[PDB]
């Protein structure tokens, strides 16, 4: 339960600080594209008996 | 000489098509040539030139 921090604003603050400091700095390093890997991986055989 | 014999008669053989390769103007037909290819019968394999 709060309560706590209420008597704390500065330790509450902090952790307000610090999870916004942790990612932030993850956006700068977070791979970006459209579509994360979604469709079913396939593996193709090419074989070739020439005429 | 039996054996032999089996290889080139019951080989299977390559050759172009008409145009596709580098074809000379205006060719108007294209297909494929079917050479020899392999025995499908135990009669056709007593008949072999030995």
């Amino acid at each position: 339960m709060p309560n706590f921090f209420i008597d704390r604003p500065i330790f509450a603050w902090v952790i307000a600080i610090i999870i916004m400091l942790a990612g932030g700095l993850a956006i700068l390093k977070l791979p970006v594209a459209q579509y994360p890997t979604i469709a079913p991986p396939a593996v193709t055989i090419s074989a070739s008996y020439p005429g | 000489d039996v054996i032999t014999a089996i290889k080139a008669q019951n080989a299977q053989v390559a050759a172009g098509q008409l145009g596709g390769t580098p074809p000379v103007k205006g060719q108007q037909l294209n297909a494929s040539i079917i050479a020899q290819t392999r025995l499908t019968s135990t009669e056709e394999f007593g008949k072999i030139l030995l």
